[PDB]
């Protein structure tokens, strides 16, 4: 997971 | 938005999706290249595809259960160009070439056009 | 094999399977949770969800047009994992965290169901 | 386009  | 995203998401969706084409789970259209038959579902066929965007957005292709494609198209051609519709891999070799540059062209498949103009390009 | 790639082709598919969605073309069931109602794309449902892909296959269940979940499911617990299913992006906050680790659980979104205990973890 |  990630910040887009 | 605040939103958080799963970098494999999609590929893992599309890995799924050709999971479902290949035990033919709810495929509802068949393609006929000539003598050639190729099941799919049709909404990765328009997610990949402007000409098959086109024909099952149309009012009365949308409930055709059979598409013939134009005698010219090769079914070799086709069967890369529905492998990488579902898997993002393109078999691209000097001998298909020709006939994949054809078809993508055909089913208006712009990247594929692209990689193909440019290698044609490198081995003239 | 000795296949090209084209990187962005899964999130490019994903995308336009969005477009359909937000358009209602192809949308082929409704999902009821309590007094709401989401049409869907079984196959993206499938593709993302262990219970939707048991579902699907079932011989019976399969030609469904409209399916009914549990009482206890949330509809914006749903609703922000359907948004994720299409988008890869999970609007996971504070005041819907539990909904949405709730509906993972019962929808089977492994994924979805580990961020939500980790992000759960980090505030205890 | 990338060597996978
Ligand atoms: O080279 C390509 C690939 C492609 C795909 C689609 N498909 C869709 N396009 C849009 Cl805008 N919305 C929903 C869908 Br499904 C249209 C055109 C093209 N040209
Ligand atoms: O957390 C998750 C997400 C998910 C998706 C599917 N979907 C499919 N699985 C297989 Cl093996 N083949 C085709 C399909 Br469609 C099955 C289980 C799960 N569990
Ligand atoms: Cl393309
Ligand atoms: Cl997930």
């Amino acid at each position: 997971w990630v910040i887009p | 938005d605040s939103c958080i995203q799963f970098t494999r998401h999609a590929s893992d969706v599309l890995l799924n999706l050709n999971r479902l084409r290949s035990r033919d789970i709810l495929t509802d259209v068949v393609i006929v290249v000539s003598r050639e038959q190729f099941r799919a579902h049709k909404t990765v066929l328009m997610a990949c595809s402007g000409l098959f965007y086109s024909i099952f957005t149309d009012q009365l292709k949308c409930n055709l259960s059979v598409i013939n494609l134009d005698p010219e198209i090769n079914p070799e051609g086709f069967c890369i160009l529905l492998d990488f519709m579902y898997t993002s891999r393109l078999n691209l070799r000097e001998g298909n070439i020709m006939a994949v540059m054809a078809t993508a062209m055909y089913l208006q498949m712009e990247h594929v056009v692209d990689t193909c103009r440019k290698f044609i390009k490198a081995s003239e």
